[PDB]
RNA sequence: UCAGUCAAUCUACGCAGAGUGAAUCGGUCCCUAAGGAAACCCCGAAAGGGCUGCCGUCCGAUGGGUACACGAAAGUGACGA
RNA sequence: UAUUCCUCAAUGACCGAUAGCGUACAAGUACCGUGAGGGAAAGGUGAAAAGAACCCUAUGACGGGAGUGCAAUAGAGAACCU
RNA sequence: UCCAUGGAUCUCCGAUCGGGAAACCGUAUCCAAGCUCCGUGGCUAGUCUGCGCUCUUUGGACUUUGAAAACUUAGCGAACU
């Protein structure tokens, strides 16, 4: 969807568009450590857990039926 | 021959970046005077 | 401009606004004094009062004007406090050197000179500070002892000065042995 | 409870755009497009536990969105995030599907303009990248 | 390089080029030589001690030159007393005469409150004041607080205090007090100490070296 | 039934340098051979240098 | 249609869609130089200026580093033509 | 008693698109400058889009007929009243 | 659809938890209290008691005041003419 922004906000330093030691980044969540040694660590009680329950045998579905049944 | 602009993005936002103009008082005074005319780039 | 105003302000968000009652605010505001002070190093010492002043330097013939300043004679000392028995360092100029002459001292200074004449917060802090100290001193008592026990005690003094010299030799050389 | 894990999610809504492959049969990894927020254990931990894949692994890249400038004038889209996984076992996708057939009858308009050996294979892995 | 210095006597250090902090020239005709490091030189040479001249050096930051040298020399029953010849109480250094606190809110109390310590004093920090003991001062004294019912007059060798006669101290300062208020807010076998100092005229290895002290 | 322990962070606290815990004085002990005279610089085994130039001619 | 030193079917031109895959590459991270700034202290009609150390902090590559954390009276890292 | 970053209502021998605020129109925009900073242009079809089906000649209708409409030189794609 | 009132969700800079090339990075604050679930230790073994964290409630410890046109009161204060 095409949508109305300012022209001057192409002026914004992003680091496409930037020296190759500029770092922004895109606001996502951390999972680790940074070492000593340039390297990193990933703590793995900080990794999401998804809890999906078993969607086999459901008997709703996404639309509700809107057949003239009654007033 | 050599002309004047000879471009450096870290120059520029060392130069005329918003936290080089919001460290002394005169570029605080120039946020101000941009914001109060209603300019879309306050800083560089 | 407005400096009893902006040291109000101050002390309220340090004590708290519902800790004072109307009437303890307007007593409040008969206390903190609200002087014309300007100048930086007025605020870091005791001045008593005397400001820079600016104006004109004249010529003798030709009337030609070009500003100037007065300054006022400030000295950098040390002067001694009875209840804290040393020396405070302060820079005081002749002017507040020679009312505290008039005083009896800086201690006395203090105590006489009421809260809107302190000029400086440092000048409250320090007059309270004094004036704490004197209201402990306030209820204190000292007993005078006979000649008799003069020299008894004396002799005590003596007998557990020799005997702590003792012991601390005795314990330096068994240490060390 | 909470004693389980610090960041336990119960109700996930990270939207996943999948990008038709090219070929239907013997398909070794597929694309798709998500939200610049997401990370790759994020898109590997959805994809194995709500639809069952065997993800083995994530490659992402970031994109910005298409913009459009008049002199003045400036309309845009919202950046995005590109995903590659790698399945563990080649999938396959039924013709029959809509719209499969569409697709592939339109993308072969634009494109208009024997010899074997032994211990030769047959479906060899097609997997590009680093 | 033929011979770098000892690495425990090197320091970097940059070059002004005459320019001061400001930025601006004020020694005219300085910048652009050679690199340098700057060399530690013992300088005072107050330590007593005999050594021997290892070597003979260069240094390019002075016109003369340095030497090497290694060191190879350096309950009991206290006098209770009862007995009181007059009492002496402190209530008018005040200047004005007012009962004791512990209640209406008072501006000595604001003022204490606003200048108090984020979160009786008569002793560790200062102690008791001479003047108490002004009238006679080689007396020996005991302070105590005032109590409202009539106290005892049992007194031992500890409470007892005389300033002797060597006292007949620090000094605060008037701006930076009130942050102090606030809480402050032979070697082995292996080894050899070795320094460096300018060398004299005829002055060669293995030769000795005094440093003398008074006597 | 893992037995192996996990990497750890490092912490982030200011830490001394090692010119601050040298003792002060004019004096420094250095190594001393009795026989032999005093070298300014003692390398050992674990005493590598330039491996960011050697890794650029490599790639080159 | 515009632009291209064209009357252009072509294009770095208009419309629409697609394309950039990293433990090792280049950064982030650690460490500092020249330099900058806070704190403490010093000075100053205001604004501000100095000071970075004797016990002392945060940034700053054009340089030094690539499979834990803490400590150091151990070595070093360590260098010209 | 002083002033208007603001709100509500009212008035004008005030202006009427080179005027009135820099801006009646998506303007502190486009554009110029390293930067502080400077700084535009551009209103109107018709009552209602009924905005010209169809035919002929050109690569292509914006042309010549036909038709809508009071009127078509009232036929436009940030522009068509006189 | 819409309106009135009350609710649920409510990204980031300016900006203030620290760093900073504004819209980015790193971040379980700290210490007492009393409660369900949890695991482990110890007794002569039955309504037996004693040790912990994680997360929850109520307090208190550190600090985050803060913008704004003109008017007002003060400080310093020109030159063209
Ligand atoms: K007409
Ligand atoms: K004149
Ligand atoms: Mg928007
Ligand atoms: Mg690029
Ligand atoms: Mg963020
Ligand atoms: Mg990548
Ligand atoms: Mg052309
Ligand atoms: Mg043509
Ligand atoms: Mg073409
Ligand atoms: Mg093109
Ligand atoms: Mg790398
Ligand atoms: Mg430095
Ligand atoms: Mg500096
Ligand atoms: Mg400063
Ligand atoms: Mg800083
Ligand atoms: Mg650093
Ligand atoms: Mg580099
Ligand atoms: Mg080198
Ligand atoms: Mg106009
Ligand atoms: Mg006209
Ligand atoms: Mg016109
Ligand atoms: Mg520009
Ligand atoms: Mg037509
Ligand atoms: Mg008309
Ligand atoms: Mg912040
Ligand atoms: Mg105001």
């Amino acid at each position: 969807s095409f949508r109305r922004k300012r022209a001057s906000s192409l002026d914004i330093l992003s680091p496409k568009r930037a020296p190759r030691d500029f770092y922004k980044g895109k606001n996502c969540k951390p999972t680790g450590f940074h070492t000593k040694k340039g390297g990193y660590v990933v703590q793995p009680d900080k990794l999401p857990n998804y809890v999906i329950p078993d969607l086999t045998g459901f008997k709703l579905k996404p639309y509700v039926s809107q057949c003239p049944i009654e007033v | 021959p050599k002309r004047t602009f000879q471009p450096s993005t870290i120059r520029r936002k060392r130069n005329h970046g918003f936290f080089a103009r919001k460290a002394t008082k005169g570029g605080r005074r120039v946020i101000a005077r941009r914001i109060a005319k209603g300019r879309h780039r306050v800083t560089a | 401009a407005f400096r009893g105003k902006e040291m109000m302000k101050k002390l309220v968000k340090k004590v708290g606004a519902e800790n004072i009652t109307p009437e303890l605010k307007e007593k409040l505001k008969a206390c903190v004094p609200d002087t014309k002070v300007v100048m930086g190093r007025a605020k870091r010492g005791l001045y008593a009062g005397r400001h820079i002043q600016y104006g004109n330097r004249v010529s003798e013939d030709g009337g030609n004007k070009s500003r100037r300043c007065w300054k006022p004679n400030v000295q950098e000392k040390r002067l001694f406090s009875y209840i804290f028995d040393s020396h405070i360092k302060v820079k005081v100029t002749t002017h507040a050197l020679r009312c505290i002459d008039k005083a009896g001292g800086i201690d006395e200074y203090l105590l006489k000179t009421p809260y809107q004449k302190m000029d400086t917060e440092m000048g409250l802090y320090w007059k309270t500070k004094v004036e704490a100290r004197y209201a402990e001193l306030g209820q204190m008592e000292v007993a005078f002892f006979n000649p008799e026990d003069e020299a008894k005690l004396e002799q005590g003094f003596k007998d557990l000065n020799i005997a702590k010299k003792d012991a601390r030799r005795e314990a330096r050389r068994t240490f060390r042995k | 409870g909470s004693r389980l894990g610090r960041r336990v999610v119960h109700f996930a809504n990270l939207p996943i755009k999948l990008l038709m492959p090219t070929k239907l049969t013997n398909i070794h990894e597929f694309a798709l497009r998500t939200i610049p927020s997401a990370t790759k254990i994020e898109i590997k931990r959805v994809l194995e536990s709500l639809y069952g894949f065997e993800v083995e692994k994530v490659n992402t890249l970031n994109m910005d969105g298409k913009k459009k400038k008049r002199g003045g004038l400036l309309i845009a889209k919202a950046d995005y995030k590109k995903a590659y996984v790698t399945l563990k076992n080649p999938l396959s996708i039924s013709g029959d599907l809509f719209p499969v057939k569409f697709i592939e009858e339109d993308r072969k308009s634009k494109v208009k303009g024997k010899k074997s050996h032994w211990l030769d294979q047959k479906e060899r892995r097609e997997v590009g990248g680093y | 390089g033929r011979a770098r210095a000892l690495r425990q006597f090197t320091l970097s250090t940059g070059k002004s080029a005459g320019r001061n902090s400001s930025g601006r020239i004020t020694v005219f005709h300085r910048g652009g030589g050679s690199k340098r490091l700057l060399r530690r030189i013992d300088l005072k040479r107050s330590t007593s001690s005999m050594g021997i001249v290892e070597s003979i050096e260069y240094d390019p930051n002075r016109s003369s030159q340095i030497a090497l040298v290694r060191w190879i020399k350096g309950k009991i029953l206290e006098p209770t007393t009862n007995t009181i010849s007059g009492l002496f109480s402190f209530s008018f250094l005040p200047g004005k005469v007012d009962k004791r606190k512990v209640t209406k809110t008072l501006v000595k109390d604001v003022f204490f409150s606003a200048f108090s310590s984020p979160k009786l004093a008569f002793a560790s920090s200062f102690d008791f004041p001479r003047i108490p003991v002004a009238g006679v001062s080689t007396a020996f004294f005991a302070p105590r607080m005032r109590q409202k019912v009539r106290g005892k007059s049992t007194f031992s060798l500890y409470e007892v205090q005389k300033w002797r006669t060597h006292s007949i101290k620090a000094g605060l300062s008037w701006q930076s007090f009130r942050r102090q208020d606030t809480l402050g807010l032979a070697c082995k076998v292996d080894r050899a100490p070795v320094t460096y100092i300018i060398a004299s005229h005829q002055l060669e290895a293995g030769k000795m070296v005094m440093n003398c002290d008074w006597s | 039934t893992d037995t192996r322990l996990p990497k750890r962070r490092p912490m982030a606290h200011p830490k001394k340098k090692r010119f601050k815990l040298k003792p002060p004085g004019p004096y420094a002990y250095v190594q001393y051979t009795p026989g032999e005279p005093i070298a300014s610089n003692n390398p050992n085994k674990g005493s590598v240098k330039r491996r960011n130039a050697k890794k650029r001619i490599g790639q080159r």
